[PDB]
RNA sequence: UUUGCUCCACACAAUAUAGAUGGAUACGAAUAAGGCGUCCUUGUGGCGUCGCUGAACCAUAGCAGGCUAGCAACGGUGCACUUGGCGGAAAGGCCUUGGGUGCUUGCUGGCGAAUUGCAAUGUCAUUUUGCGUGGGGAUAAAUCAUUUGUAUACGACUUAGA
RNA sequence: GCCCUGAAAAUGGAUGGCGCUCAAGCGUGUUACCUAUACUCUACCGUCAGGGUUGAUAUGAUGCCCUGACGAGUAGGCAGGCGUGGAGGUCAGUGACGAAGCCUAGACCGUAAGGUCGGGUCGAACGGCCUCUAGUGCAGAUCUUGGUGGUAGUAGCAAAUA
RNA sequence: AGAACUGGCGAUGCGGGAUGAACCGAACGUAGAGUUAAGGUGCCGGAAUACACGCUCAUCAGACACCACAAAAGGUGUUAG
RNA sequence: GAAAUUGUUGAAAGGGAAGGGCAUUUGAUCAGACA
């Protein structure tokens, strides 16, 4: 248990992360999701067109300025269904969805802090190899994000600086592994390890 | 019932809405993509009918 | 100074209002019940007001009592005390309202004596 | 309809004073317990003679457990079943280790596979292929194939949590 | 797009001057005084500011005026407007 | 030390409640750790305090207190059932109370 | 109505628990032999346990020990009805009908 | 424009708290494949090991944590400084040099802790504002009215005026 | 058998929604779990029925007590009570040291109708109990009379040459 | 539109059927505890992102009664016979 | 010298009505008790 909680969006499906995302959000937990480009639906990628289409026809005809807003964006897609699965017409809900934050890519405060995963919604675990599965990237691209070069971009740079810092944690790990490992020869290892550790 | 006799939509649409500008100077919404090997130049210039 | 009663329960502190006295004025709050062909307090929708009924009646131990234990008896004067003189400890004596200042501080030095109990004691009382 | 036991009913017609000591037909059913048991006895001794459970007497209800119930048998059943717009016919092959196990098997598959249940099934026959190559199915021959192997690529795993940190592989 | 900062040169016009003004003839006229000011003796904060630009930016503006007072009109206060600049080398166009 | 905790942390959910009715004198509990009503038992019994700030001092404290106790297990993953003494204000759906571990038998 | 052939458990723990008398259109709490014997000594029932043998072994007095038992109010079975749907038959997965000897598992939950 | 405004340090009040109470512990990509270590002829390479979950790792003993005495080692950690670099997607933080200072439970000791009286959060967090003292810093505009007509029902817009 | 073709409507759009695809779909099976004003146990209120209780001090026997069961309700029927104007009686009742009336997010009793108290204002009569009596109880009736709002400082106050 | 036998709405709330006079469940004095009905257990939403066997990919999937629709005819799509 | 209706002051709340019921919080206010 953690008082922020920041997940990958990555090799993630929509629904089922949104599911569990809104019960740990109205049980009190401030959760942040990033990198929700690669964020992961089910059904190829002419399917997932079809319906938001769909969900783009709808529109008060009278006024669409104030219709049913189509957010194009994959942060604002997943905010979607992720209020429609809590009760944000509520004060209770509003909180909620203020405890939450998403973000495409992953911004300053956030690469710096550890990345979780939640495996009842990884699409890698929850569908059959073969099913055909759409990235969310592609479908807001299609249906009109622009900035899906400019993540990329940006995302290049973060990797390439997290693999130094990752280098230089291998190295140190080394070190006291192998610290570690001559002096799990002593007494108070031995000790230590009747004791269990 | 239908209209009876098929003629066209009167105004555009895409110059909604047909409300005051913010001001005088009309914002300048898009600059030509810029190509990284011409020399350096101005876009644009300001001047008065 | 009272009898060993039970805890006193009542199952409904709250005055029943009737229906729309809050929406209109001329509907005033005492009680009537609603006899209308489609009223949902008649016919006991949920959420709508309760209705009085006489489950909500009081234990018979606690009907009349007062918080102290006592029932309260209206008094206008001395002799109406004397008829509380032998029963301190199940009737107390209120002092009526169209009692006047002298004869008020004459009864509860009467009662004073007789060891009666007085719920409203500092009525018409010069300061 | 349930996990499933097989009895053995034996029953009879009521006696009279013409014709005592009536003929003691038996059946084996496959049945959660020992009333449905009776009752899928009398629906096809009513079926198939003029008996009723008015008329009829049970003689004996006894559980009949497997002689080898740790021995892999490849059971063939004979089934007949109602489908919507007619009734079939069918033969089927299932590897399991009690004819009890295959039965259950069974009424899923064709549940599964027909959309049919067990008020529309009926179990004709269920018999041991002692010998192998009377098999008449794939889907069971290639389990009989000689020194059989094969690995379980994908593996979940079933999480306590609901966050995790490692971003698991499905090795094996 | 964002705006990251925004350089002006020493002395600015007093059109420039009077557009960032409603009210001209009531003021003290304390417009880009700490910013001359700032200027100083090189350029310190100015070349860190133009380097914030050579560094990050994918795009440059240029911020313009008009000569108001050449032209015949009454008006006395400028326009003031960003113009992008066109070429490589964001470098050279902020050296520009 | 740095810890000073004898209490487990848990979060309050809802009400008790059918879809559309909720029930406030009986509130559920979410406790950390616990997933199972087996371990739940455990907490059985145990007090429970839901701590709140106010502005207004009251007998020389900011801070002010709602007793209650487990009383049952409910569901399968772990959540439990609690009753407080003045029950609980529903504005703290997702707000941390302490199970302290007596009354104890172990 | 679920039906069924009951034990002497059930009956035992039935008319221990739930069993109450009809007496001067009473619904009596038994509790003493002293009761059933003012009621029942006429026929020889003498106690509780001459009831539940009565009841077991239908007698000859069958007929006024049951009518003495006033209905057995029983409670909602504890660990449910086992099935999902309770008005199918047993045999179809429900609840009512002949379940022959599964009849006192249900009353023992029920009591 | 009365010696007001603002930043910082301290102190006193009020303000409330979608709600801490050991630590949000940083590769990326694949998953019918990978992580780590190691070797070479540096590759889509060889060998070994790991994973079957974080019930892990780190930290964690001391009047809510006190006052003191040594032993061992030259380590660890906190505070305020100091050097240099990296930070732009919301950088507002990460790393690093040097010295000072405090603590050190790495080991052995000494004194104290009672009465909150058989439990009562038994108060040891964060925010916002205000009033006081100390220093540091800076000493403008907008609106009305007048005016203009690139504007205009009125507002508004555009202009001008020491 | 599932899936597909067949399979075309008018605001935007509904497996209730989000969303779900070895499923959160379809078929079948097994358990655990959720929860109704229903079932069980308990308490309290009333109603009905069955019963006990001359013993007195001393009382309400149209009382007290015990036992068991029951409790939905329009039209409608019955019963017990609350309140209003007046009449007979009584409390040798209240009262200018202040009656009645009016106000009172102040208190108490009663399931309720309603009653009682406190504070304020007030300025002349009023009540409890046992009985009698009726021009006796209002949310309506395009109800009557009177008063008052919002609409709204709005429509508008522009024919007849000044 | 009209009859028959029952049950109900009317005259009736309650839980479920999202919503609904009559459908399912079950009938209401005021409270407490417990167990359940029907219906349900990804989130909205209380309760298993339970277990098990299988079928299904829909460039118009399907999703549990009354109930809110779909046929004849066809398909080496796939599955079993 | 009531009410509707209004003004002032004080208190409180206020994202396309308001009002009500069950339950608690917060604020304000209040009655009752040991010899």
């Amino acid at each position: 248990v953690e008082p922020v909680v920041v997940i990958d969006g990555k090799g993630h499906l929509v629904g089922r992360l949104a599911s569990v995302v809104a019960k740990q959000l109205l049980n009190g937990q401030k959760i942040v999701v990033v990198r929700a480009e690669e964020l992961n639906i089910s059904g190829e990628f002419f399917r997932n067109k079809l319906k938001y289409h769909d969900f783009l026809r709808k529109a008060t005809a009278f006024n669409k300025t104030r219709g049913p807003f189509h957010f194009r964006a994959p942060s604002r897609i997943f905010y979607k269904a992720l209020r429609g699965m809590v009760s944000h017409k509520t004060a209770r809900g509003k909180a909620a969805l203020e405890r939450l934050k998403v973000f495409e890519g992953i911004p300053p405060p956030y690469d710096k802090k550890k990345r979780v995963v939640v495996p009842q919604a990884l699409r890698v675990l929850r569908l059959k190899p073969g099913r055909k599965y759409t990235t969310l990237g592609k479908l807001s691209t299609s249906v009109g994000w622009k900035y899906e070069d400019v993540v990329a971009k940006l995302e290049a740079k973060r990797k390439v600086s997290s693999a130094e810092y990752y280098a230089k944690k291998r190295a140190f790990t080394k070190k006291v592994a192998s610290a570690n490992a001559t002096a799990a020869e002593s007494d108070v290892a031995k000790q230590l390890a009747a004791l269990g550790y | 019932s239908h209209r009876k006799y098929e003629a066209p939509r009167h105004g555009h649409l895409g110059f909604l809405p047909r409300k005051r500008a913010a001001s005088i100077r009309a914002r300048v919404k898009a600059f030509p993509k810029d190509d990284r090997s011409k020399p350096v130049a101005l876009t644009s210039f300001l001047g008065y009918k | 100074a009272s009898l060993p009663h039970p805890k006193i329960v009542k199952k409904h502190t709250k005055k029943f209002k009737r229906h729309h006295s809050d929406r209109y004025h001329r509907v005033a709050e005492n009680w009537r019940k609603q006899k209308g062909i489609d009223s949902v307090v008649r016919r006991r929708f949920r959420g709508n007001i309760s209705q009085p009924k006489i489950g909500y009646g009081s234990n018979k131990k606690t009907k009349f009592l007062s918080p102290s234990g006592h029932k309260t008896f209206l008094v206008a004067n001395v002799k109406d005390l004397e008829t509380l003189t032998m029963h301190t400890k199940t009737y107390a004596a209120e002092i009526a309202h169209n009692i006047s200042a002298k004869n008020r501080v004459v009864i509860l030095a009467r009662a004073k004596a007789l060891g009666i109990k007085v719920t409203n004691p500092k009525g018409r009382l010069a300061l | 309809m349930a996990h499933f036991k097989e009895y053995q009913v034996i029953g009879r017609r009521l006696p009279t004073e013409s014709v005592p000591e009536p003929k003691l037909f038996r059946m084996r059913i496959f049945a959660s317990n020992e009333v449905i048991a009776k009752s899928r006895y009398w629906y096809f001794l009513q079926k198939l003679h003029k008996v009723k459970k008015a008329s009829g007497e049970i003689v004996s209800i006894n559980q009949i457990n497997e002689a080898h119930p740790t021995k892999v048998k490849n059971f063939g059943v004979w089934v007949r079943y109602d489908s919507r717009s007619g009734t079939h016919n069918m033969y089927k092959e299932i590897r399991d280790v009690s004819r009890v196990a295959a039965v259950e098997t069974l009424y899923q598959d064709m549940a599964a596979r027909h959309r049919a249940r067990f008020r529309s099934i009926h179990i004709l026959k269920v018999a041991e292929i002692e010998k192998t190559a009377d098999v008449k199915r794939q889907y069971v021959k290639q389990f009989l194939t000689k020194d059989l192997k094969f690995p379980l690529p994908h593996r979940v795993q079933k999480s306590t949590k609901t966050f995790s940190y490692k971003r698991p592989s499905t090795f094996y | 797009l964002r705006s990251l900062t925004t350089v002006w040169a020493e002395h600015l016009s007093d059109e420039v001057k009077r557009r960032f003004y409603k009210n001209w003839y009531k003021s003290k006229k304390k417009a880009f005084t700490k910013y001359s000011a700032k200027y100083a003796q090189d350029g310190a904060g100015i070349e860190r500011e133009l380097a914030r630009i050579k560094k990050y930016a994918s795009v440059v503006r240029v911020l313009v005026h008009t000569q108001i007072r050449k032209t015949p009109l009454a008006q006395k206060k400028a326009h003031l407007a960003e113009i992008q600049l066109n070429g490589g080398s964001i470098s050279e166009k902020v050296d520009w | 030390a740095e810890s000073h905790r004898l209490y487990v942390k848990g979060k309050h959910l809802s009400y008790q409640r059918s879809k559309r009715v909720n029930n406030p004198n009986v509130s559920l509990i979410k406790i950390e750790g616990v997933a199972t009503p087996q371990d739940a038992q455990f907490y059985l019994g145990k007090r429970i305090a839901y701590v709140y700030r106010a502005s207004k001092e009251v007998r020389g404290s900011k801070i002010r207190v709602m007793w209650g106790k487990v009383t049952r297990t409910h569901g399968n993953s772990g959540v439990v059932r609690a009753t407080f003494r003045n029950n609980l204000p529903a504005k703290t759906f997702g707000a941390s109370v302490r199970i302290f571990l007596y009354p104890s038998n172990i | 109505v679920a039906y069924g052939y009951p034990s002497y458990s059930t009956i035992r723990q039935l008319v221990y628990k739930r069993g109450f008398g009809k007496i001067n259109k009473q619904r009596v709490p038994l509790s003493d032999n002293a009761i059933i014997e003012a009621n029942l000594g006429k026929y020889g029932i003498l106690s509780i346990d001459d009831l539940i043998h009565e009841i077991i072994t239908v007698g000859p007095h069958f007929k006024q020990a049951n009518n003495f038992l006033w209905p057995f109010k029983l409670s909602n079975p504890s660990g449910g009805w086992g099935v999902p749907r309770k008005f199918k038959h047993f045999i179809q997965g429900g609840s009512f009908g002949n379940r022959e000897e599964f009849i006192n598992k249900l009353v023992k939950s029920m009591n």
